[PDB]
RNA sequence: CGAAGCUACCAUCUGUGGGAUUAUGACUGAACGCCUCUAAGUCAGAAUCCCGCCCAGGCGGAACGAUACGGCAGCGCCGCGGAGCCUCGGUUGGCCUCGGAUAGCCGGUCCCCCGCGGGGUCCGGUGCGGAGUGCCCUUCGUCCUGGGAAACGGGGCGCGGCCGGAGAGGCGGCCGCCCCCUCGCCCGUCACGCACGCCGUUCGUGGGGAACCUGGCGCUAAACCAUUCGUAGACGACCUGCU
RNA sequence: CUGCGGGAUGAACCGAACGCCGGGUUAAGGCGCCCGAUGCCGACGCUCAUCAGACCCCAGAAAAGGUGUUGGUUGAUAUAGA
RNA sequence: GGCUGGGAAGGCCCGGCGGGGAAGGUGGCUCGGCCGAGUGUUACAGCCCCCCCGGCAGCAGCACUCGCCGAAUCCCGGGGC
């Protein structure tokens, strides 16, 4: 009935000055400004959900024009509460700066 | 390496956006500073350029080799009949400028003053303020009008007043009116929108804000020359008879380094018709207007403590190129911009 | 959803920093009192560096040149936009999100606004050092309209007072009838307490 | 190096009343009330025993630059006292060899006229500082006094009046002209 | 205005560190930025503190500034500090922050029905004195 | 010899005010019991710089008028409904003092002053901020009846009046009349495709743009070309006239 | 005859040398924004510039001065009173 | 596990020796109600501190985390990619 998943933003690539590397993502968590509590969302699944023009299948549901591209937690970041992520396919550099959900249900706690 | 021997620059680069002016009428740029402590008044009235003529006046200036010297000196005519008030606009300050509050218009409206509202007068079915003019004779619209007012009074604090002139009285072939908002310096907001309120559908005659021996500022456009060589156009020097690609041009029109000729190079093109506001010209006399009491009236015009004949400022034939003027006219020493028919903005001085 | 900042206070560089990476996360940032900025140094120093800065223009033609906006708003802009890559479609992006206003317009002037403490100047100034407000660095280069805004902001403050007064009122109020009925709200405070709240 | 601490005290006579709004020190007495506003200092003003018989001023850590504004701020309060208290007078005397100044006081003393300096058809119309009143001084026959409670005012006018007077492309040490100030005292000795 | 200062006794509260949320007294003065610090009863040993990372209280107890660990501990249980200290509106919002911090879901959603219903009822009380209040104006 | 028009310091007319300060000269005042334009603070200060006056006017805005009656038509506001293409962000809100940092927040104000409120003195409570954004506000299952506490609250884009708000208002506050419901907190009482573990669930949104199906209230054109004129002009453009 | 990371830019500088990729870690360099990373409750001091300063090659300064400020060395006199 | 066969520290302390900050003391003076607070002077210890003689389990690189080097003097468990 409300939000189960939260928010993250997609920054950017792994990437240094003047090379960029497609295949890692970079993610900025909501209320995460540390590296020390990235350790509750290490390998938790996360989702880019985005819409389109033609329509496509959707489980347990009729056809809308959502799509996602799911993706997995790796590791931390550098300090800040950033984390490293990695989807099945790259992500379309559109949603830099765009909302992400990164889901709550690996669950170990 | 530097120029041989120095010489000031051809032109002012404070004049040198020189394109063709968008607009006909003048246009006052920035009305005199307001005070609360004078009574109400117009600060500007549109005239036409009649003509030009002599002037015969005693110098009282001590010390000089013409104190007390009879002087011949150069003077134009221009007719300035009344204006008709039709309309109030309200402004407020802005930390981005000063946009207009509100516009109220009167319930009635010359067809002159409609003219300037249509580019083709005879295509048209002239339905202009056909709807405005029932908020004047509703309740619901007099309640509106009100309502206008006591907001603009609330809030405005500079307040203009929309005039168009009397094209009927003058001798030119156009009909079509000149509307131009003035600023109206003096008391408090409220008196100030109360004294232009009572002044809706009045004439103002030109006398009113204007006084004899008086500086004042004329806004007006150039006499148009079309496009014109760099020779005329910035009175540059020039070549000898031997110069081979022509001789009424610019030599040097720039250096290598900078691989651009500068903005600040005399180069050809569009010259007159230029908005320009000249200052400190002096009003040697303010005339009065053909009128009937038993017959004509005619000596005002040109007549003098001295001369006292029934002469008028039209000389024999009238004006060239313009006409006979037959209402008001306002003499100022000097000459003037613009053409002859050409409508001119008087504004007062800006300065002590 | 959208970022309000006062910026009475906050230094021009270290304010301008932190928007410009909030504003590229996607965040709607709107930055408000550019007047009451200010900046390191004496106030010569400042006038002098953008007295230097007035003095870069094209020589051939200095309308094509740097355009050199007096507005303290549009100086904090400026300096914003120094700090993002404005010259790709993200960069243009990312700074159509931020928004800045000389004084508290009235959209905005019945909001909350935040403080960032990380670019005032109480924090990161010694109190010995000196500084420069914008508003009269900007009024002294081509700024005309600090009395008019200084009246509105006055009007504002005035406004703002009589609102302050009333929450005073409500929330006197609102103590009072606490007490006033304290008994029969007592299981329900003890509960509150048990918890960390009211204590 | 930081000194751990370093005050003052300022002894205050039981004529003047004296109360700090924080950092401001709001000074009344006999004369009048003189106020200066003691901020971009910070030093710890303090305001101690009954009858605010004594003023004491701490400044904690500070090095060689921040320890003169404690001596500096006992100055100006001292200055203060005085000027609520006795008040400060200023003599100045015109000094001139061939052409006599002529001095004229225009409304109370505020506005101040000079005539006839060097031969000069100009005329100096020199305004004061607010709370400042000037007069032609008796038993003198070339002289100005001025009174105030604030020092800082009355000696910027005589200033003023100093340099409204001055020779212009000349040998200032052969034109020994103008009005200088002569004596910096009190309006009462007691 | 100071009415806090650096005083040999001077009870301090440490806001950040290894000994972090721990009351100590301060024993003697290292240097500008240091000084020697002991917390016998509160599990804090004698060492240097810097007084970034303390900020003190005003419970000041009287013991010479070089004292052997032994009698900074007598003077510490004869004034009671921790007593006092638990008595301080600064030891119950600590405390409270605590509580917050450690409350369960199950704890949110009871704190969650208390608050609905009890600023319903205060709101209500409000709006009555509310009306109270321009009846009287009135 | 010469009209009109162009034209010449070869004729005639016009050419402006503030702010911040540089160099410099000073005031108060230490460092350094004295002295000092300097360290804190302050004054005067110019062909300097900036602006005003002046020229142009932003892929910049504002107010106002008329808005296509036609021989086919097409519109503008209101509400409530149906599909039908394109485009996306999102996944509760905070509706607000001024402000200082060697200080501030809240009441009563016995006392005084000023226009219910503001200002001052005094007094009493907190200040690593509980009248804390380390925060507040709202619950995020539904429905039956069956008890206690609390209670006249809410809704029908509920209908009519009084206002505040003009910086770029675009939002809210205050009153009258009809009908409907028993909503918040604690426990009894069951029933809600219980779709048998599997992902884009859950909303701001009746979202924004374009084309077509219901009604009520108001509409009647202007611009350009062509022609005409010269205050204009290479051509465009510009100033004008025509039931 | 040689790509790659850093020095903004680049012959020769620093690191390090090349098949197509996934994961991890480093060098030289960096961690306010552009721009990946100090969004450490970093440590100790120095410095106010109306020409501040900010990293080999490298992109700029000398002799001589300053009670501006911060440390050190030497030498005297001062309660027989500086 | 080693070390300075760790350095200090913690508790009961006992029989002593000297020295120094300068204190339930004295005292010129100052601020308030004999007391409370602030300065100086010779200065024993009833506020203490330091060295020399000597001895108790109470230790342990100590979760009172004041600073080491470490691993046949070393093993177990868990999380993520
Ligand atoms: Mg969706
Ligand atoms: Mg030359
Ligand atoms: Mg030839
Ligand atoms: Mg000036
Ligand atoms: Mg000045
Ligand atoms: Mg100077």
């Amino acid at each position: 009935s409300g939000r189960l998943w939260c928010k993250a933003i997609f920054a950017g690539y792994k990437r240094g000055l003047r090379n960029q590397r497609e295949h890692t993502a970079l993610l900025k968590i909501e209320g995460v400004y540390a590296r020390d509590e990235t350790e509750f969302y290490l390998g938790k699944r996360c989702a880019y959900v985005y819409k389109a023009k033609n329509n496509t299948v959707t489980p347990g549901g009729k056809p809308n024009k959502t799509r996602v591209i799911w993706g997995k937690v790796t590791r931390a970041h550098g300090n800040s509460g950033m984390v490293r992520a990695k989807f099945r396919s790259n992500l379309p550099a559109k949603a830099i700066g765009h909302r992400i959900r990164v889901m709550l249900y690996p669950s170990r706690i | 390496s530097h120029r041989k021997f120095s010489a000031p620059r051809h032109g002012s680069l404070g004049f040198l956006p020189r394109k063709r002016s968008s607009r006909h009428r003048g246009k006052v740029k920035s009305f005199p500073k307001d005070d609360p402590s004078k009574p109400v008044h117009l600060t500007a009235f549109l005239g036409y350029k009649a003509g030009m003529t002599h002037i015969v006046r005693e110098v009282d200036r001590p010390g000089s080799k013409v104190n007390k010297k009879e002087v011949v000196e150069a003077v134009t005519i221009v007719e300035t009949p009344p204006m008709v008030v039709v309309g109030i606009v309200g402004y407020v300050e802005t930390p981005r400028g000063l946009r207009t509050f509100k516009t109220v218009f009167a319930e009635h409206i010359s067809d002159e003053c409609k003219r300037r509202f249509y580019k083709n007068w005879h295509k048209s079915k002239k339905k202009a303020f056909t709807k405005y003019c029932k908020k004047w004779q509703d309740d619901a619209g007099k309640r509106q009008l009100d309502k206008d007012f006591s907001s603009m009074k609330k809030y405005c604090q500079v307040i203009r007043v929309l005039a168009h002139t009397q094209m009927r009285l003058l001798p030119l072939r156009q009909k079509k009116a000149h509307l131009m908002e003035i600023q109206v310096n003096g008391g408090t907001v409220a008196e100030k929108l109360d004294w232009a309120r009572e002044r809706l559908e009045q004439q103002v005659p030109v006398s009113q804000v204007f006084g004899q021996d008086e500086m004042i500022d004329v806004i007006g456009v150039t006499k148009g020359k079309g496009y014109k060589g760099v020779t005329s156009r910035w009175h540059t020097k020039k070549l000898p008879r031997k110069t081979h690609r022509g001789l009424r041009k610019v030599a040097c029109i720039g250096a290598w380094h900078p691989a651009r000729v500068a903005f600040s190079v005399a180069r050809a093109g569009q010259k007159g018709y230029h908005h320009r506001t000249e200052i400190n010209k002096k009003i040697y006399k303010i005339g009065q207007g053909y009128l009937i009491k038993d017959g004509k009236l005619i000596k005002n015009n040109a007549s003098t403590d001295y001369d006292l004949s029934d002469k008028s400022i039209n000389p024999l034939g009238g004006f060239v190129h313009y006409g006979e003027v037959t209402n008001d006219f306002v003499m100022l020493k000097g000459c003037v911009v613009g053409t002859k028919k050409r409508v001119l903005t008087l504004r007062k001085s800006l300065l002590v | 959803q959208v970022l309000v900042l006062d910026g009475r206070g906050h230094l021009l560089g270290r304010l301008a920093a932190i928007v410009a990476k909030q504003v590229l996360l996607g965040r709607k940032v709107v930055v408000v009192r550019c007047e009451g900025i200010n900046i390191s140094g004496n106030f010569y120093r400042n006038k002098l560096k953008y007295l230097a800065f007035l003095r870069k223009r094209m020589n051939t033609n200095p309308s094509r040149g740097p355009y050199h906006f007096r507005a303290p708003s549009r100086i904090f802009w400026r300096t914003v936009r120094g700090m993002l890559p404005h010259k790709t479609k993200r960069g243009q992006a990312a700074l159509d999100r931020l928004k800045v206003f000389d004084g508290i317009p009235p959209p905005y002037d019945k909001k909350k606004r935040m403080v960032v403490p990380a670019a005032l100047k109480v924090v990161r100034l010694k109190p010995t050092r000196k500084f420069a407000y914008l508003g009269r660095l900007a009024h002294e280069v081509g700024w005309k309209y600090q009395a008019v805004t200084a009246t509105l902001e006055e009007k504002r403050k005035e406004k703002a007072k009589i609102h302050y007064r009333k929450k005073k009122q409500l929330m006197r109020l609102r103590k009072q009838a606490e007490k006033n009925v304290e008994k029969k709200i007592d299981r329900f405070t003890e509960v509150l307490k048990t918890h960390g709240f009211l204590v | 190096m930081k000194t751990i601490l370093s005050n003052q005290t300022v002894d205050i006579p039981e004529n003047v009343d004296i109360s700090l709004k924080g950092r401001t020190v709001i000074v009344k007495g006999p004369r009048g009330t003189l106020r200066r506003d003691f901020n971009h200092i910070n030093v710890e003003l303090s305001l101690l025993g009954k009858k605010k018989k004594r003023l004491r001023v701490d400044k904690w850590w500070g090095n060689r630059k921040e320890l003169a504004t404690v001596r500096t701020i006992c100055s100006h309060v001292q200055n203060m006292i005085k000027g609520v208290t006795l008040g400060f007078r200023y003599k100045m005397r015109s000094v001139y060899a061939h052409f006599p100044i002529n001095v004229v006081i225009q409304e109370n003393g505020s506005l101040v006229e000079i005539r006839n300096f060097l031969g000069e058809k100009y005329i100096r119309r020199v305004r004061m500082r607010p709370g400042v009143a000037c007069s032609v001084s008796q038993a003198q026959k070339d002289e100005l006094v001025l009174e105030g409670n604030d020092i800082e005012l009355v000696s910027n006018s005589a200033a003023l009046i100093q340099q409204a007077t001055t020779v212009k492309n000349k040998d200032i040490r052969k034109f020994l002209d103008g009005i200088y100030v002569s004596e910096k005292g009190t309006v009462q000795q007691a | 205005v100071f009415r806090r200062f650096v005083e040999v006794g001077r009870v301090a509260y440490v806001s950040f560190g290894p000994h972090a949320g721990k009351l100590v007294a301060i024993v003697d003065v290292i240097d500008q930025n240091r000084a020697l610090v002991d917390g016998p009863c509160t599990r804090v040993r004698r060492q240097a503190m810097p007084f970034k990372c303390m900020q003190l209280t005003d419970f000041i107890l009287k013991f010479p500034h070089s004292a052997r660990q032994k009698y900074v501990r007598k003077a510490w249980e004869k004034a009671d500090i921790n007593t006092k200290w638990a008595a301080t509106r600064w030891a119950k919002k600590i405390e409270a922050r605590e509580r917050k911090a450690k409350m369960t879901d199950f704890d949110r959603y009871k704190v969650m029905k208390a608050k609905k219903m009890r600023n319903r009822i205060i709101k209500n009380e409000v709006k009555k004195l509310q009306r109270a209040a321009l009846l009287k104006a009135s």
